[PDB]
This record gives structure tokens, sequence and C-alpha cells, in this order.
């Protein structure tokens, strides 16, 4: 008649997690790193766009940025990093 | 010329109509039917209302 | 003030696109469940039943109520869908074909297609080719599986593999570890090893072991079909954002809406005929607090089969005189078949 | 619609001159000014519902019926005495009884059936049938009407003459 | 192989943005194609997708190679792209063997996907001369002895090197330089003539040009199995047992293949020097073990032979094989309970077997054993035989004997582990997004208390910044951090078995 | 409807759907097969490609990609039919012009 | 015995209480022994002897605790005890019948001995998908999401 709920009960319940010291350092470096490493310009956001009007303001908090320098010995000739 | 334009000669028949027609609906009209719909839906064909 | 809106656009239609549904997508299409196998209320009133079929929130059969979802009367409801479940995975049938091809066309052990990187560079280059058309698409399905079927051993996993063969309508087996005619290998003795407990208890099995062969149901090629490698899907010549693989099996349907089965006298046909289903259904899931043996277990699963079987269409052949058919029944292929 | 174009109808009636449906409306002599168009069926080819009821229940629901086809009359009577079965079987003390005042019952349900439609019929012809006795039978029909507070016509004195002296 | 993509996916995305990742699912899921038909499919500029192609191929995710018709593509690699998050093993795993100059290091040599020698060395000692004060420096020679020792242990080697193309095929250049790789320098480190300690840098003569280095992972595998093999035998029946076997092991590390299932024998006449001085164990004592150790009907390691002393061989794949079936054993009896594991062993080692032969067995009475067995058929754990008793097969004339297989459950198992990792993170990424409101609100306060932190302090900002609704949100804040900490710990414990599984499923295939 | 006894006008076989095409009239053959007999509007998403109603599709639980389409009732009803047996006829909408 | 059922078997019911009682003394008792027995630390080759309880020893301490008003039997007991390798909790060894009263077997005699699991609880069953039952069906798209998923975040909680 009425269909069961979304989620039905359970009689087992997950194991409680282990205690450990260098693995929680490890768990400390992992979200140290993934918020670290995304400074490396292999990452990529999107390049900037779209703004209002031209204020000297953009001439004096100008953002910097130089292009990338990978291997140019050993990658196919288009690599040309432009 | 119709029955040999394909470099064949194909005639009227079910074997003819499917190797001479490409669209869906008329090869589910004609005969065959859930074969050809079944099939279809394998391929999954695009058709256009041509 | 007012935000501009567009009133309506002069739109006409482009192409069709067949292909198939999943059974997380039949659930996100559907509307509501339907899990009771009655219809009316036992009163007087002979009011259609909330959680049954005939639920009016799916649609309308009558002059006299709008249906509880679009909220209009008959003259202009679209209708609705609600959806099923079966306890246990069923073939299509429609589809029993494409199952049997594909289990063919694959290594069991580790699911990759029995292809030379040579022949998988010509094939993916075929279908490079531009301008591929269905008697094209037929010409390489062909060729394809004929380089194929004459394979036996596997170049991925370092294995070999049987052949599949039908085991009765419906039904389907393959022969990996049976006796075979190039003499046995000598994992035959791992074979009458295994069965050296059901012989010790059950001496009438050794004169019926050395025909033992791959008995593959509905759940393990639907397992299988789970884990089909990307890479492999498209040289099936399916199209993978039409259907993959996993759709070719089935474990809901959907109950379509009334305007598609007006029931009046005062039943109907398609009505009726799933009842039957979600009544067999309900038994087999009673069953499973039965403690009953298995062989009744494994016929309800048949059962179950047979009867989407016949909800698709009723000229099926082969099916023994204890249980044929009963009367002629209009499935959906009957309703789009002849004059 | 409801309104004829503008003013005070709200009722629809149908009329149409020729082999059509449109909607008469009685503030205008009108038709709602609208009609629409019947849908109606036909051209191919009273529930179910089917309660599977007490085995000993349906033994007895079995025996009513194989009662009432002795006197071969019309099946209304049929089916309406094995309505008043399932309405009798309501209760504890008729649930719990002995299965020969069941028994008795199949057939006292007949005899009041038959006497709403004042067919003729006597005791004993029932009787003869059912292992029935003068005591069992009649006590029990006293107890099933004065719960059932059903009324029922008397035995008319020329109402079973007619078929009784046909039967010389 | 779903699961694969999505986890793939949403990893390349957090380490390397929402613009290069689709470039990667792509590629994965149609292998390798030249620019042209790439950027076709994409719907995006050249320029994009070389600026995502070349870091896939610094990191080596994807390859190239000339084909036919002189035509280049770029081969994916369905294993590297999704590797990454064993990479804290490998940190741990170095601190472990190692001071924290070997994790300096590891973590530079992934970061950048590739470094040469005087690149490296002096990037290390450059940030390692920030972690102390006073003019204190270290030295490129203990860099260098750490490299040199990691190079010799394999766990770090030299990239493929470019062909000898300054003065071969004269005229017209390949497209590519189509590196090589070979094993007769494959360890061998250069000398730099950059010579003493690292410097502090401005933050404003190559004598290694073009010779790159990254660590061997592999070296960990074998290593991690090693770690499980040695804690089994130690669980088992003693730490000196987990001592010999890591004998036989340290010196078997050369003597076998990576996966080969069987390592040639040594000898205990050898094995009786090669272990510690601070074991006393004698030799008889030590052979009398080996023996023990060899009967043990488990058998993960076996006699075969005495010559020149007791042989003794490690069985490494059923090693494999064994704990496969114990980690597979746990989850269905923590799933399910302990009377599962019980059915379950019974039809492990009764490989064929009815209903009505265990219940006596199982002990447990009728309306609960039969279902119970059925309902893991739902999951393919469980399989049948149904042996037909006639050419007929009708179902009352068959026999419904079970059967299991070890492959069958590892490969199923692989798409529940991958799809919770997945549930996992995604969770832990909408819980962030939906909280970046706070988040930044947060950052911001944290900024300002920044501010004037220390320097030109003063009180009228040090109570002022937290006392508005941030006072019972910030233990919000610090609830999501500890949900945080909840499912990060459980990636650290999911993936060992993931580990195991897929060395004892790789094992598995012969690749005839 | 089907005839006299019930009120049906008349029926139109294929065999003069091919006279029509014959002389090669087309506004004539689309008024006579859909206009006069049996018109009909439905709607559809074009996001999703499927059906909905009332200016709304359950399916995206969006409004923004709903429109509305002329079409033969017999045709709305052959693609509520197909997906029953799981054939999904999925639409591509496009401008008029 | 397919119509007594045993001492077990009892009103036709089934004595879940005394088999249960029964397991679980009876590896209290055979560990009691291994740990006893591996105390002596001598060397290992003694333990392989030292370790292990003699069926009639078990199976003379349980009739002599005597919990059980019904008798206990050798055989009775010795598949009690047979669950266990299957419960994954103890080890077999076989020996000549000198052993005991009994000598149960052919010209032998077998023993029994607790063993130590080799691995603790994986991580996977930590994780709530571990144990989630939906597993297949919490989708992303699916109306089961990890952002609606109730086991899902309860597992936050405790
Ligand atoms: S999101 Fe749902 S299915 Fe996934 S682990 Fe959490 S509770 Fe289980
Ligand atoms: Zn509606
Ligand atoms: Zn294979
Ligand atoms: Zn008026
Ligand atoms: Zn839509």
């Amino acid at each position: 008649l009425k269909p069961p709920p979304l989620f039905p009960d359970t009689d087992y319940k997950p194991v409680p997690l282990k205690t450990g010291e260098g693995e929680e350092y490890m768990l400390a470096l992992k979200q140290e790193l993934r918020e670290t490493m995304k400074r490396m310009p292999y990452f990529i956001e999107t390049p900037e766009e779209r703004q209002d009007i031209e204020r000297y303001s953009k001439r004096y908090m100008k953002v910097y940025k130089e292009e990338w320098i990978p291997d140019w010995r050993r990658l196919p000739r288009e690599m040309m990093p432009r | 010329d119709l029955m040999t334009y394909k470099g064949e000669v194909l005639g009227i028949t079910r074997f003819g109509l499917a190797k001479m027609k490409e669209s869906v609906l008329m090869l589910a009209s004609f005969e065959k039917t859930a074969d050809h719909l079944f099939d279809a839906a394998y391929f999954g064909q695009k058709d256009s209302v041509c | 003030k007012e935000q501009f809106r567009e009133t309506d656009v002069a739109k006409k239609i482009s192409h069709i696109c067949f292909g198939m549904k999943s059974p997380e997508e039949m659930r996100q299409q559907a509307h509501i469940q339907v899990v009771s196998k009655n219809l009316y209320s036992q009163d007087n009133q002979h009011a259609p039943l909330l959680y049954g079929v005939l639920d009016h929130r799916m649609g309308t059969s009558e002059k006299d109520r709008p249906c509880e979802t679009c909220g209009k009367n008959l003259a202009d409801c679209l209708g609705h869908y609600g959806y099923i479940d079966l306890e246990l995975p069923c073939f299509h049938v429609g589809y029993f074909r494409a199952v049997i091809g594909i289990l063919q066309m694959i290594c069991k052990t580790c699911c990759h297609i029995m292809l030379s990187q040579e022949e998988k560079k010509q094939f993916l280059d075929y279908l490079k080719r531009p301008g591929l058309t269905y008697l094209q698409k037929r010409g390489l399905k062909k060729k394809i599986s004929d380089k194929c079927r004459k394979k036996n051993i596997c170049h991925h996993c370092g294995a070999f593999n049987g052949t599949v063969k039908k085991c009765g309508l419906l039904k389907i087996i393959h022969e990996k570890y049976k006796t075979n005619k190039k003499v046995v290998d000598p994992i035959v003795s791992n074979f009458l090893q295994s069965f050296e407990t059901a012989i010790e208890h059950n001496k009438e099995v050794e004169p019926l072991l050395g025909r033992a062969q791959e008995n593959l149901n509905p759940l393990v090629v639907l397992n299988l079909f789970k884990r089909i490698p990307a890479e492999d899907v498209p040289l099936l010549l399916m199209n993978p954002e039409a259907g993959k693989p996993s759709d070719l099996i089935l474990t809901r349907l959907l109950v379509p809406p009334l305007c598609i089965r007006p029931s009046v006298v005062n039943e109907d046909d398609l009505t009726m005929k799933l009842t039957e289903i979600i009544f067999l259904n309900d038994v087999i899931k009673k069953h499973r607090i039965s403690g009953a043996k298995t062989q009744m277990i494994m016929e309800d699963w048949d059962f179950l089969q047979l009867q989407c079987a016949l909800y698709i269409n009723s000229e099926l052949s082969g099916i023994p005189l204890n249980m044929a058919p009963k009367k002629w029944t209009r499935g959906f292929v009957q309703r789009l078949k002849g004059k | 619609r409801g309104r004829c174009p503008d003013c005070g109808s709200t009722e629809l009636v149908e009329d149409s001159h020729y082999s059509q449906s449109q909607l008469v409306c009685s503030d205008c002599g009108c038709v709602v000014t609208e009609g629409v168009l019947t849908t109606t069926f036909s051209d191919e080819g009273s529930t179910g519902e089917n309660e599977q009821v007490s085995r000993s229940q349906q033994r007895g629901l079995r025996r009513v019926r194989d009662l009432c086809r002795v006197l071969q009359l019309p099946p209304t009577f049929e089916d309406t005495a094995v309505a008043y079965y399932q309405q009798a079987y309501r209760h504890s003390g008729i649930r719990a009884a002995r299965l020969q005042k069941k028994e008795v019952l199949v057939g006292c349900c007949v005899l009041i059936t038959c006497r709403q439609h004042n067919w003729p019929l006597t005791m004993g012809a029932i009787c003869t049938l059912l292992y029935a006795d003068l005591d069992v039978f009649s006590s029990t029909y006293m107890q099933i009407v004065k719960l059932l507070g059903l009324d029922v016509p008397s035995l008319c004195l020329a109402e079973l003459v007619k078929t009784y002296c046909s039967s010389f | 192989t779903q699961a694969e993509i999505k986890l793939c996916s949403l990893l390349l995305q957090e380490h390397f943005g929402e613009i290069v990742e689709k470039i990667g699912v792509h590629l994965i899921r149609t292998g390798s194609q030249p620019l042209r038909v790439i950027a076709h499919d994409t719907g995006t500029s050249l320029d994009q997708v070389k600026k995502a192609l070349c870091v896939l191929v610094q990191h080596n995710l994807v390859s190239y190679q000339v084909h036919k018709r002189g035509v280049v593509e770029y081969e994916a690699q369905c294993s590297r792209v999704l590797r990454m998050l064993r990479y804290p093993r490998y940190i741990y795993t170095t601190k472990t063997l190692y001071s924290d100059t070997g994790e300096l290091i590891v973590e530079e040599l992934l970061l950048n996907g590739k470094l040469t020698m005087s690149a490296v060395v002096k990037k290390v000692a450059d940030r390692l001369t920030e972690t102390m004060e006073d003019g204190k420096t270290m030295d490129y020679a203990e860099v260098s002895n750490t490299f040199v020792r990691l190079a010799d242990t394999h766990f770090v080697q030299r990239c493929p090197s470019v062909p000898t193309t300054e003065n071969s095929d004269p005229g017209p250049p390949p497209p590519a330089p189509t590196l090589v790789i070979n094993e007769k320098d494959m360890y061998l480190v250069p000398k730099l003539s950059l010579i003493g300690k690292g410097k502090r840098r401005r933050s404003s003569p190559i004598p290694d040009d073009g010779i790159y280095w990254q660590a061997n992972l592999d070296r960990f595998h074998q290593h991690f199995r090693d770690q499980a093999i040695v804690s089994a035998v130690a669980n088992r029946m003693d730490q000196t047992s987990s001592e010999i076997v890591r004998t036989m092991l340290r010196m078997s590390e050369i003597t076998t293949s990576s996966s080969a299932p069987f390592t040639q024998p040594l000898s205990s006449n050898e094995i009786f020097r090669s272990l510690p001085v601070g074991y006393n164990i004698s030799k008889q004592v030590l052979d009398q073990y080996l023996t023990l150790l060899a009967d043990d009907p488990l058998e993960f390691v076996g006699k075969s032979g005495d010559s020149g002393g007791g042989m003794y061989v490690i069985n490494l794949h059923k090693a494999l094989a064994s704990l496969a079936t114990a980690t597979l054993e746990s989850v269905v009896q923590e799933r399910f309970g302990s009377r599962c594991a019980r059915i379950f062993r019974l039809v492990l080692q009764k490989k064929h077997i009815e209903q009505k032969q265990v219940e006596d067995f199982a002990m447990i009475p009728a309306k609960e054993a039969k279902d119970m067995l059925y309902k893991m058929l739902s999951e393919n754990f469980m399989s049948l035989q149904e042996i037909p008793k006639t050419p007929d097969h009708a179902p009352s004339r068959t026999f419904y004997l079970y059967t299991v297989n070890i492959l069958s459950a590892a490969r199923m198992l692989l798409h529940r582990c991958y799809k919770s990792i997945a549930n996992l993170i995604e969770r832990r990424q909408f819980e962030t997004k939906e909280n970046k409101r706070l988040l930044e609100k947060s950052q911001r306060v944290e900024a300002i208390i920044a501010s004037m932190q220390a320097t030109g302090a003063e009180e009228a900002q040090l109570q002022e910044i937290e006392e508005m609704i941030t006072a019972p949100e910030r233990q919000q804040l610090e609830t999501l951090k500890r949900n945080v900490n909840k499912l990060d710990a459980s990636e650290i414990q999911v993936d060992e078995t993931i580990f195991l599984l897929e060395s004892y499923i790789e094992c598995t295939m012969k690749r005839q | 409807t089907e005839g006299r006894s019930r009120d049906g006008g008349l029926r139109l076989g294929e065999m003069e759907r091919d006279c029509l095409i014959g002389y090669g009239a087309s506004m004539l053959l689309l008024e006579r097969l859909m206009i006069s007999s049996d018109a009909f509007e439905v709607d559809v998403c074009g996001q999703c490609g499927l059906l909905g109603y009332s200016g709304w599709c359950h399916y995206c639980k969006s409004s923004c990609h709903v429109s509305s389409l002329r079409i033969p009732y017999a045709c709305k009803l052959l693609f509520q039919e197909l997906q029953s047996m799981n054939i999904i006829p999925r639409l591509k909408l496009s401008k008029y012009n | 015995r397919s119509v007594t059922g045993g001492a077990w078997y009892s009103d036709q019911d089934f004595e879940s209480e005394f088999v249960e009682v029964l397991n679980q003394q009876c590896f209290k008792f055979l560990q009691s022994k291994a740990e006893t027995a591996r105390e002596s630390k001598q060397n290992p080759m003694i333990q392989r002897n030292s370790s292990f309880a003699s069926s009639h020893e078990v199976w003379k301490y349980i009739c002599e605790l005597g919990i059980s008003k019904v008798e206990l039997s050798m055989e009775d007991i010795e598949t009690i005890l047979n669950t266990l390798i299957y419960d994954g909790k103890v080890e077999m060894t076989i020996i000549a019948a000198k052993e005991g009263t009994v000598g149960s077997v052919d010209g032998h005699m077998k023993l029994y001995r607790a063993v130590n699991p080799i691995i603790p609880p994986t991580g996977l069953v930590r994780a709530p998908c571990g144990l989630c039952p939906v597993f297949d069906d919490c989708h992303e798209g699916g109306e089961i999401s990890p952002s609606n998923c109730i086991y899902m975040t309860e597992w936050l909680e405790f």
C-alpha cells in the first residue's frame, strides 16, 4: 500500500576510524598540498576578460604574469607556449 | 534506371527497400516493423524529417 | 517595471533520435511509483486505489475529473507516467538478439573484445570514414563479428573462450568447460575436484558432471555488461550517447498513461496484463521470505520473464504446453502490427 | 462556456442538427456558444477484486449456490441470497457456530429471498435436503431474522395453492 | 568504466582546474588522436588544447607517438591518471625510510612532473634553507647522498632521453623528437659542476642539460606487498618469522621479476648469515622455524628442495589470493554478519554443495538459512552450477550446487569502492561550495585579524571581529572541518584494500 | 468515428493519399489529413528532447526550454506508445525558417 | 536421528541457546589453552603441540562443567567445534589414535586450536557506502545523492 521510505534502516553501522599520528599528519599534509600546488602554473584558471572601462587603477594594481618555460627539446613542433 | 543506380539491380522488395532507403519511419511503416524499430534504437540512429 | 518575455518562437522539427533509457533515467522521468496489485477500493464507490494502477494521478480516463498531476480534464491532459521495479533482472525480448550478439563478441574473463591492434586500427579507421550508412554499419557488424568469432584465445587476459549457445527460448548458455572434442585440458581435473563433495554426498551427479556448461543467467549477464571498457563500447556500433550496454537489460518498467489504455466496458488489455506482472512480482516477493527450495525460486523468476515477454508481444513460439498462452492478447507489437 | 458569450448561463445540455455534439445552454436559448466533441469507444473485443475468502466460508457459498439451483429459478435469487450470506458472515457467533447451523442458514437465506419475490415454497421442501430438524432451523431462522431485523412477507394463502393444485 | 572516469575527472579538476580536465576526460574516452580532431571534438581553441596537452605530457598522463603516414597522436595512460591519491603513501614511505629530506625531495618530483638533478637539488636546498635561521645551511653533499641512495634503491630514476637527433635523419626533422629510454644509465647519477650550498632567493650554465628524472612508483608497490606479507606472518606466528621473511625477500629483491608468482630459492645457510645480529636464534632453531613455516597449510612459502642447505621459496600469488579471500570475507562479515562468513567459508572449502547439505554444518535452521543464501545472489558473490539431469533440462531434474569465483568478486567490489570514494570526495566539495559564503566570511575576518595582528596592534579590533553571528557559526565551520577530517581519514583508510585488490587482479593475467 | 451507424463521416485510405501526391498538391494534402481531421497541439522541451505539459518539463525541472508545436494526434499517441517499449524518440528542435 | 534431532532438537524447536553457549564457552576454553600454552614461550616447535587441545580434553571439560542437563557426546561436541573453523576462529590437527580415551578416528585422533585473524576490519566497512544499502541508486543525478543521502550524513554525527 504505502511505498517504503527512501532510506530503509540498517542494522550495521560503519566501523569507526582508527587513530594514527603520522597518518593524521598526512591527513593535514593532504589538505595543505591540495591548496598549495594549485599555484603551480600547470594549474589553469580562466584568462582575465571582460573589464568595465579603462581606469588607471588597472595600471597600479595590474596583474603580472610571464609565459611558461617547458622543455622545448622534448615535445612536438607546435609546442611553442605563446 | 531507379533499380540500378546503386551499381546493382535492386528489386522492389522488403530486402531491396532496406538496401535503398535510410529513414526510419517508412521502414517501420512498410514491413518487419518491430525488427527495424529495435535495431534502430540499438544503433542510436538519428533521423531527419525529409 | 517588467522583464521582457519571449511570447513564443515559431519552431519546426529537425530530427528524431532513437535511443535507450537507463533504470536511473526511467526513475527520473517517472511521476510516481505503483506498488499495488489491486486497482479499486472494495467499497461500493469502485474508487481507484492511490498506489495501484489506474491512479488518476497518472492521468485520466473519464469525463468527470482531471488528473491529480496536470489538474485539468480529459480534453487536454497529455498523460503522465508511473514506474514499477522487478525483483530480479529479466531480458527485454526485443533486444534479446542484441544480448546474445554481445555475449558472443566479448571475452568472458576480462570483458574485452578479442581484436588485434591492427584490427582495432582498421575498424576505428572505418569508423572515422565519413558518410557512414546503416547498410555500411551492417557490413562492419558482419565482418568484425566474422573475424572475432573465428577467435578462441584472448589476447588481453591470457585465456580462451567457449561459444554461446541457446538453451531454449528466452535462455542462453556458453560452452566453456564442457568436455572438449579436442580433448580436455588439465583443468578437467579441477572441474572434477570441485564436484568432489557433491559426488560424495550425491553420487548421482557423477554421470552428469561431464555435461556441464556455463550456466549464465540474466543477473550475471547484466553484471558482466556493467564492466565493459568504455573504449570498447562504440565498436559494437552502438552510439555511446544514444544507449549504453547496461540498458539492453532491464529492471524497471514504465506504466504508460491511462489515455493510452482507456478502461471502460470496465477492463483493458494492457491494464490487467500488467496487473499480472505486479501480482507475480509480489508473489516472488513473499517467496523471498518463504524458506522455499531452489526450483520454485528460479521457476518464479522465469515466470516473471515469460510474463514480460507476453507484455511486449503475443506470437511467441517455444512455450511447452503446460503454461501456453491462454488467449489472443494485444501487446504493443500487435497494436502496431497489421492493416 | 458556462456563460453564453457574456451573460448568465451556467448549465450545459446536448443538441445538434446533424450527427454532432453541441452543448445546449439555457440563459440564451443557446449552446453555450461553444459545443465540444464527445469522445467515445467501441469496435474492439462488474468488478474483479475478488476476495480469496475463508476456505469454509466459500465451502458455504458453494453449498448456497448448489442449493437454489435445485429450484432452477432465476439466477437473481442465487445472487441476492449469496449477498445475504456475505451480510450474515460478519458476526462472531455465526463464525463460531457449529456447521449444522450454517447449513440451515444456507436454506433460511433462500427462504427469505423467495419470500421477498413471493415465490411459492414451503419449509418441508427445503428441509428435506439439509438434514435439518424443525427445532434447529426454526430457532436459527428466528435468531437470524431478529438479529438482522429484516422485513419479509408472510405466506399468502392463495400464493401456495396455485403450485400445489397443479401438482395433482 | 564509469566510476573510474568520475573519480579521475574530479581529481584532475581538483589538481589542474576545470579547463584541462575536459581534454583529459575526452582523451581517456578516445585513447589518442591528433590535436586537429581533438579540438574539433572539444570545440576548443588550439592554444587552449596546447596549454593543456603540454601539462598532461609534463606529468606524462598522456604520451605522444608518430603513427602511420607520420601523424602524431597523444596516448592516454589509464592508470597514471588515477594513481595520484597514492602519493600520500609514497611521502609517508620516504619519510619513514629516510629523514624529512627525502620527503621534501619526492614532494617536488611529483609536483613538477620532471626535473634535472641540478634543478631539483638546488631547489630543495634553497627551500631547505628557509626551514632554519641564523645563516645555517645544508650542503649539496647530503642531498646528493640521499639522491644516490634513492637511485641505487631504484625508488627514483631517469626519464626517457632524446635520441641522437642532432646527428641523425639530416634534413627536415620529424614532427616530434620521439624520446627513448635505456636501463644502462637508468639509475646512474650525473657529475654536476654546481657546488656549495642552497642560496636564499630574490624572488624576481646547466651541466645536466636535459637529464631529467622521476620517481619509480612500482618500487613502492613492490615494497607495499612486502610490508603486507611480513605483517601477515607477524600477526599469525610471531615477529621472528617477520624477520626471516624480511631477510629472504630483501635478498630476493633482484632474484626474480617484480610480478613473478615465485622467487628462486635461497638457502637457510644464507639466511642464517643475512639475519640481523640483534637476533640470537641458532642455526638449528632457525632451520626448525623454517620447516614449521614451510609446513603451514596456508603455504605462503614452500621448501622446494634442500640443495646447499634448506631451500625455501615465497609463493606470492597464493599470498595475494589468501589476503584477497580474507578481505572479501571481512567485508561480507561486517556488511551482513558472521553467520554469512560461516556459510561462505563452507562453500569456499566445499566448492560444490547444496543447501540441504550445509544447514547441519551451519546449524542454522530453515526459513532463515535458505533465504540468507539466496540474497547473496543479488550481489553476485554467489554462483550456482544447476547441472541438469537430462537433455530436458527441466528444473525438476537438475542439481542446484552453489559455486564461487574470487576474480569476479574482486572485479565487482572495485565498482562499489570507487563509487564510494567519489561519493566522499564530492560530498566534501558540495559541502564546501554551499559553505562558500561562510568560508568567505570566515577568511575575511581572519585576514582582518591578521591585519594589525602584532605590528601596529590595538585593542579596538581584537574583540569585535568575532563578536557577530560568527560566534555560533565558527563551531559550524569547525564541525565542517571535523567532517572533512573524518572522510579524509576514510580515504587513506579505504585504498589499501584497493592496492591489494589491484595487485591480486593484475597478477592473475597471463597476457598471452 | 467509424461510419454511418455511429456518425463517422468518411475514410480516405492510402490509395487517395497516393493520388494527392500524384497531382503533387501539398496544402490540400496537409489540410485534408491534419488540419480538418484531428489537428492537435503538444509541448516539448528542447534541452532533453522529451514531451511535457502545461508549459513545464518534468524531466529537466525547468521552464525556459519548453515550446508548443502543431502535430497530428496519431503521432503524439505513437510517441507516447514507443516509450513503454524503451524505444525513446528524442527530439531536436530548430528555427522554422 | 532424522526423527529425534539429538539433544539440540527440543519439542521440535531448536535449542539455539544451548548450542550458542556451547560454542562460546568451548572457544573460551580453547583460547585459554592456547594462551596458556604459548605463555610457556620456550619454543614454537613445542607450541606446535602445546597450543592444541584434544577433542576428548574439551569434551571432558564441557561435560565436567555440565551446563546442559542433557548429555554431551563425543561427535556432537566435535561438530560443535567444527563450526568454529568456518567461524574463522580456530585450527585443526590430527594425530595417532592413542590420544585420549576415545581415539575418535581410525588409527588416528585429532586436535584443535585457536587462531588470530590475519587482518583487522578494513577501511571500506568504515565507509557508509561500504554499508549504504542503495549504493547502486545513490547517484549525484539521482534523488538518492551524496547531497541528500541520510546515512551518508548521520555517519558524520556519531
Ligand atoms: S552518499 Fe548515500 S550511498 Fe553514498 S556513502 Fe553516503 S549514504 Fe551511502
Ligand atoms: Zn494531466
Ligand atoms: Zn580475456
Ligand atoms: Zn442574457
Ligand atoms: Zn526537458
